[PDB]
């Protein structure tokens, strides 16, 4: 679980298959709920168990409790880390748009890749994780817009 | 067998590609996680 981008693949009994990507950060792995549905992970000869989640947030987190606290800040450029499949890491910056719905405004990125880059990290400047990509809509010309979707960093639970 | 491996570290890169417009879109979002155009 060292910190990093990681892709999330799976392997029948041919080859194996990119669903998507996810960030290792304070020893808990985040990723889009659509990309693992929630069940177990293997890393190594490890297992990560889920830990928590969320569907209408489309999020879980394994091994403990949702890390990524930093928030776009509504008016900067940001940086998609973009790993696609098949292809090497690659940054790409963008001004966000913006998802307005009846609870508020959304930030989202008007960059289009293949399913499986689901989960890749959106980046403030200090490089901070602010949402991970994936979570979206087609819009009339057949194009993409993702959701910047960013959990919710809880305080630490009572004992 | 869903497993995963690292691809990277994580930074932002100085000088990169810019591209993308901004788009301003009306959207509701669904309990199951869905987004839908108004
Ligand atoms: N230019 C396109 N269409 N680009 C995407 C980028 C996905 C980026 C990663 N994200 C997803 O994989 C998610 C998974 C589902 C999450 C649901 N909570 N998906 C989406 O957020 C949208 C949602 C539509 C609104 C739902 N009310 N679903 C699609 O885009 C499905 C779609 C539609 C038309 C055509 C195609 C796919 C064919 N295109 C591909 O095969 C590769 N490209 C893409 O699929």
């Amino acid at each position: 679980t060292t910190d990093g981008v990681y892709r999330v693949m799976t392997r029948r009994l041919l080859g194996s298959t990119q669903v998507g990507v996810g960030v290792m950060q304070e020893g808990v792995f985040h990723t889009m709920w659509h990309v693992t549905k929630g069940a177990a992970l293997r890393s190594g000869e490890g297992r990560l168990d889920p830990y928590w989640g969320d569907v209408k947030q489309d999020l879980v987190s394994y091994c403990g409790p949702w890390k990524l606290d930093a928030a776009w800040d509504g008016l900067s450029e940001v940086q998609l880390l973009a790993v696609p499949p098949g292809e090497r890491a690659k940054n790409i910056q963008t001004l966000p748009g913006i998802f307005k719905t009846k609870d508020g405004d959304i930030g989202a990125v008007a960059l289009d890749y293949p399913a499986g880059t689901s989960g890749s990290p959106i980046l403030d400047k200090c490089g901070r994780v602010i949402g991970l990509y994936g979570n979206g809509v087609v819009i009339k010309n057949g194009s993409y817009v993702s959701a910047i979707t960013q959990g919710k960093r809880e305080e630490e639970t009572p004992v | 067998d869903m497993y995963i491996e690292r691809a990277g570290d994580i930074t932002w890169e100085k000088d990169a590609e810019v591209t993308g417009n901004s788009p301003r879109l009306d959207v509701a979002l669904d309990e199951s996680g869905d987004f839908s155009l108004v």
